[PDB]
C-alpha cells in the first residue's frame, strides 16, 4: 500500500501538491515525526474540507500503525475528522478505538475522555457527560499542570456553562482560564466575546462577593479597551462600590436578557459592597457607625436594615454584632481582597508608627534597664 | 593501563524510533555502550562510567563506577520523552567529573546525539571554548540527520579540538543499514 | 505468513508472562523477612503491677521478682488503664510504660 | 531558596517519600530560629496560576532527647537553666 | 512484545532482590547463632486499642519475668505455652522454639 499510496498522494488538487511535495518527500524518507508535523501543517491549513476526507482515512491508518508519535496529534486530526463529518454515531467508535489503540505509555486518556465528553456535550446527553467531566478532573491531580488539557477542560466547563445550571463553577474555572492564558496569540476578535461573556459570567456568578480579582488581573482590562467601555465602567463600579444607583441602574437595564430575575439578587450582592467598603473605610477613631449611612448608601428604609445586616451576617463575610439599643452599626472583620493604595500608604504609616513606638519603648525601658539589671 | 573516566549522554527523544533507520537504534547504541564498556573493562577494568540523558531534566542514571552489571539494568527504562538539551547536557558531565574517586583517571566524555542541536553558534563557541579551556577529551557522536550533519558542527569541533597531536576525534556517521557499533569502533576511541 | 505470527507472539508473550509469578509471590515473603527483622528490634521490656497511686502521674509498681519501684507516665497513653488494679509492663530504661499487662 | 531547589528537591521527592526541606544559615548571626521546615507540597492557587511545588512553613522546635542535653550542658557551662524569678524572666523582658 | 519488554526491568529488580537478600539473610545466622538459655513461654494475646495487640508472657529458668510481643519468624507450631525456646542475652526475644519431651 506504500507504492499504492503514490498514486493518490501524487494525484491531488490544484494547490495541495505543494504540500504533497514535502508530504511525499517526508513520506519516502519514512521520518514519522516530520511526516507527523506535515500532517499538523495540513490540518492546520484551512483546507476546503472537500478532498481531505480520503487522507483522513489514510493518515488515520498510517497514524494507527505508526506506533511512534504522541497520539494527541491523532486526537486533534480525528477531532477534525468528526468536525468535517458530523457523525457522532461513528465518533464514539473512533474514540473508543483510539482508547483501545492508545496503550498506557503516556496518559492521554484525560484528553481522550475530554474529547469524548466534549462531543457528548451535544443535546443528546448532559448529566453523564458532566459526570465523566468530573471524572476528567478526578483522574490526574499529578504533576501535569500543563493546563492545555485543563484549558480544554475549561472548554468542557464552558459547554457546561451552555447549561444554565451553574454560573459559579464556570467562573471558578474561569479564574483558572484567567490564569492559564499565555499571551494574546489566541484571537482578540475572539477575546472580545471571551471577555464579554467572561464579564457577564463574572457578574452572574452568584457564589462571589468581589469582582476585584477579575479586574485586578491586567490581561482582561488590556483586552477590554478594544471593547466598548460601558462594561469596564460598571465592573469598576461593582468593584469600587456604587455610591450611585443611576449608573448601576443604566447598566442594570443596559443588559437586556435574563437580568430581571437575577437583578434583585444582584442588588442583594451590591448592597453588601457598600457595607464592606464603609467598614474598610475608617480604620480607627470611632469604628462604631450607624444605619443612616448604610440606608443613605442603599436608599432603603430603616425597617429593612435589620434584614440587610442579617443578610450580611448570613453571607459570613462579616462577624460584627452590634450591642446597641438605640440603633447603631458596630463592625468587626471583613476581607479587603481587592487593592487600596491609600491603605498601602496608611499601612506603611501605622506600620512604621508601630515600629518606632515599639523601638521607642524598647530603648526606653532598656536604657535604664540594662544599666541596673543586665 | 588506561586510567580515565567515561561519560555518555544518550538521546531519549522520539527521533530514535523512526522507521527509516535501525529498528529502535536506541537498542543498537545501547549495545554499543555494552561493547565499549566491556571493551574498556577488558582494557582497564577499573574505569568508571556514569550514565545520563540529554533531556530537559537530566538525571544521573548511574554514578561513575566500574561495576557495569547494574548499568546494564539502568540502560533499560529509558523513558522516551523530551527532545534535547545541549548546554546543561555538557555542564552536567564536565563539572561532574570533579566528584570522581580516582583523581588520576583522565577526563573523557562522549555524547550520543540523535536530534538536531537547538543551540546557536554563539553558544557553540562558548561551550567549545569552555571545554577546550578545561581540557577534556570530547568525542562527538552524531546519530541521524534532518538537515546536514555537520555544517557549524565542523567548526564547533575544530574550535573545540585543541592538541592536534592525539587529541579528540569527531564521529560523523552517514546513513546506512549497517550498525552504529562497528562504525564507531572504526576510530581509535574504541581500542 | 502474517496471521500466524500474532498468535505465536501471543504464545511468546505467554511464556514470558508465566515466569514472573514464580518470583513476585515469594518476594513478599522475602521482604516480609526483613519486615520481621525490623519487628524484632523492640526488646527489653519488663512487667509490673500497680497497687497505690500517690501522684496521679507517678505511682508505685510491684515487680514479679519482688523489688518495688516508682515509675512515670508515657506521653502517649492516658490515665484510663493507669488506674490501680492494673498489672502493667515496664522498661529497663527510664522505667517507662509502653502498655499494660492484662491478667489471665 | 534558589530556583533549582524544586528540581534538587524532586530527586528526593521521587526516591524518598514527600521530602521536607530545611533552610538554615551559614553564619549563625540571626537572632531568630535558624531552622525552618518547608513542606514540599503542590497547592492549587486562586488566581489560576498553574500548580507548582510550594514550600509552606511547617513550625519547628529544636529538642534534644536525653544525652544530647547532658553533653551540650557539659560543653557549655555558660548557659543557665530555667531559673524563674528575677533574672531569666527579666532578660527576656529586656531584649 | 513491546509492552512485554518492560518485564525485563522487573526481572532485573527481582534478581537484584535475590542479590540483596543474602546480607540481611546472612545476619540471621550470626544473630540466631546460640539460644543461650531455656525460658518458659505463656501465650497471652493482647489488644492495642496497624496497632494490633499481640503478646506473650515469658518466664526465665531463673524465674525472672519480662515483657515482649509475639516475635520471631513465621510461626505455625509455635504460639504454645511451652518451653525450650530461642533467646538472646538481654533482648529476651523468641527465635527458635523446640519441644522439650
Amino acid at each position: 500500500d506504500v507504492p499504492g499510496f503514490l498514486q493518490q498522494s501524487q494525484n491531488s488538487g490544484p494547490g495541495q501538491p505543494a504540500v504533497w511535495h514535502r508530504l511525499e518527500e517526508l513520506y519516502t524518507k519514512k521520518l514519522w515525526h516530520q511526516l507527523t508535523l506535515q500532517v499538523l501543517d495540513f490540518v492546520q491549513d484551512p483546507c476546503f474540507a472537500q478532498g481531505d476526507g480520503l487522507i483522513k482515512l489514510y493518515e488515520n491508518f498510517i497514524s494507527e500503525f505508526e506506533h511512534r508519535v504522541n497520539p494527541l496529534s491523532l486526537v486533534e486530526i480525528i477531532l477534525h475528522v468528526v468536525r468535517q463529518m458530523t457523525d457522532p454515531n461513528v465518533a464514539l467508535t473512533f474514540l473508543e478505538k483510539t482508547r483501545e489503540k492508545v496503550k498506557s505509555s503516556d496518559e492521554a486518556v484525560i484528553l481522550c475522555k475530554t474529547a469524548i465528553g466534549a462531543l457528548k456535550l451535544n443535546i443528546g446527553d448532559l448529566q453523564v457527560t458532566k459526570e465523566t467531566i468530573e471524572d476528567v478532573e478526578e483522574m490526574l491531580n499529578n504533576l501535569p499542570g500543563v493546563t492545555s488539557v485543563h484549558s480544554r477542560f475549561y472548554d468542557l466547563s464552558s459547554k457546561y456553562y451552555q447549561t444554565i445550571g451553574n454560573h459559579a463553577s464556570y467562573y471558578k474555572d474561569a479564574l483558572r482560564f484567567l490564569g492559564c492564558v499565555d499571551i494574546k496569540d489566541l484571537p482578540v476578535s475572539e477575546q472580545q466575546e471571551r471577555a464579554f461573556t467572561l464579564g457577564l459570567a463574572g457578574l452572574l456568578g452568584e457564589g462571589v462577593f468581589n469582582f476585584g480579582e477579575l479586574l485586578m488581573h491586567p490581561v482582561l482590562e488590556s483586552l477590554r479597551n478594544t471593547d466598548r467601555q460601558w462594561l469596564i465602567d460598571t465592573l469598576y463600579a461593582f468593584n469600587s462600590g456604587n455610591v450611585e444607583r443611576f449608573q448601576t441602574l443604566k447598566t442594570a437595564w443596559g443588559q437586556q436578557p435574563d437580568l430581571a430575575a437575577n437583578e434583585a439578587q444582584l442588588l442583594r450582592k451590591i448592597q453588601l459592597l457598600c457595607l464592606m467598603e464603609m467598614t474598610f473605610t475608617r480604620p480607627a477613631n470611632h469604628r462604631q457607625l450607624t444605619f443612616e449611612e448604610i440606608a443613605k448608601s442603599a436608599k432603603i428604609t430603616v425597617n429593612e436594615v435589620e434584614l440587610l445586616v442579617m443578610k450580611a451576617l448570613s453571607v459570613g463575610l462579616v462577624k460584627g454584632s452590634i450591642d446597641e439599643v438605640d440603633k447603631r452599626v458596630h463592625m468587626t472583620w471583613v476581607q479587603p481582597r481587592v487593592l487600596d493604595l491609600q491603605q498601602i500608604k496608611g499601612m506603611k504609616d501605622r506600620l512604621e508608627f508601630w515600629c518606632t513606638d515599639v523601638k521607642s519603648m524598647e530603648m526606653l525601658v532598656e536604657h535604664q534597664a540594662h544599666d541596673i539589671l543586665t | 593501563m588506561v586510567l580515565e573516566s567515561t561519560m555518555v549522554c544518550v538521546d531519549n527523544s522520539e527521533y530514535m524510533r523512526n522507521g527509516d533507520f535501525l529498528p529502535t537504534r536506541l537498542q543498537a547504541q545501547q549495545d554499543a555502550v555494552n561493547i565499549v564498556c566491556h571493551s574498556k573493562t577488558r582494557s582497564n577494568p577499573e574505569n568508571n562510567v556514569g550514565l545520563i540523558t540529554l533531556a530537559n531534566d537530566c538525571e544521573v542514571l548511574t554514578t561513575l563506577t566500574p561495576d557495569t552489571g547494574r548499568i546494564l539494568s539502568k540502560l533499560h527504562t529509558v523513558q522516551p520523552k523530551g527532545k534535547i538539551t545541549f548546554c546543561t547536557g555538557i555542564r552536567v558531565a564536565h563539572l561532574a567529573l570533579k566528584h570522581r574517586q580516582g583523581k588520576n583517571h583522565k577526563m573523557r566524555i562522549i555524547a550520543f546525539v540523535g536530534s538536531p542541536v537547538e543551540d546557536n553558534e554563539k553558544d557553540l563557541v562558548k561551550l567549545a571554548k569552555r571545554l577546550k579551556k578545561e581540557k577534556v577529551n570530547v568525542d562527538i557522536i552524531n546519530f541521524g540527520e534532518e538537515e546536514v550533519n555537520t555544517e557549524k558542527l565542523t567548526a564547533f569541533v575544530n574550535t573545540l579540538n585543541g592538541k592536534d597531536g592525539t587529541g579528540s576525534h569527531l564521529v560523523t556517521v552517514p546513513p546506512g543499514p549497517s550498525l552504529a557499533d562497528a562504525l564507531i569502533s572504526s576510530p581509535i576511541l574504541a581500542g | 505468513d502474517y496471521r500466524k505470527k500474532l498468535l505465536e507472539h501471543k504464545e511468546i508473550d505467554g511464556r514470558l508472562k508465566e515466569l514472573r509469578e514464580q518470583l513476585k509471590e515469594l518476594t513478599k515473603q522475602y521482604e516480609k523477612s526483613e519486615n520481621d527483622l525490623k519487628a524484632l528490634q523492640s526488646v527489653g521490656q519488663i512487667v509490673g503491677e500497680v497497687l497505690k497511686q500517690l501522684t496521679e502521674e507517678k505511682f508505685i509498681v510491684k515487680a514479679t521478682n519482688g523489688p518495688r519501684y516508682v515509675v512515670g507516665c508515657r506521653r502517649q497513653l492516658d490515665k484510663s488503664k493507669l488506674k490501680p488494679g492494673t498489672r502493667v509492663a515496664l522498661d529497663m530504661t527510664t522505667l517507662t510504660i509502653m502498655r499494660y499487662l492484662p491478667r489471665e | 531558596l534558589h530556583k533549582n531547589d524544586i528540581a534538587i528537591n524532586e530527586l528526593m521527592k521521587r526516591y524518598c517519600p514527600n521530602s521536607v526541606l530545611v533552610i538554615i544559615d551559614v553564619k549563625p548571626k540571626d537572632l531568630g530560629l535558624p531552622t525552618e521546615a518547608y513542606i514540599s507540597v503542590e497547592e492549587v492557587h486562586d488566581d489560576g496560576t498553574p500548580t507548582s511545588k510550594t514550600f509552606e512553613h511547617v513550625t519547628s522546635e529544636i529538642g534534644a532527647e536525653e544525652a544530647e542535653e547532658v553533653g551540650v550542658e557539659h560543653l557549655l557551662r555558660d548557659i543557665k537553666d530555667t531559673t524563674v524569678g528575677t533574672l531569666s524572666q527579666r532578660i527576656t523582658n529586656q531584649v | 512484545k513491546i509492552m512485554k519488554s518492560e518485564v525485563l526491568r522487573v526481572t532485573h529488580e527481582l534478581q537484584a532482590m535475590k542479590d540483596k537478600i543474602k546480607e540481611n539473610s546472612e545476619k540471621i545466622k550470626v544473630n540466631k547463632t546460640l539460644p543461650y538459655l531455656v525460658s518458659n513461654v505463656i501465650e497471652l494475646l493482647d489488644v492495642d486499642p496497624q496497632r494490633k495487640g499481640k503478646c506473650a508472657v515469658i518466664k526465665t529458668s531463673t524465674r525472672q519475668t519480662y515483657f515482649l510481643p509475639v516475635i520471631g519468624l513465621v510461626d505455625a507450631e509455635k504460639l504454645k505455652p511451652g518451653d525450650l525456646v530461642g533467646v538472646n542475652k538481654d533482648s529476651y526475644l523468641i527465635l527458635e522454639t523446640l519441644p522439650t519431651e
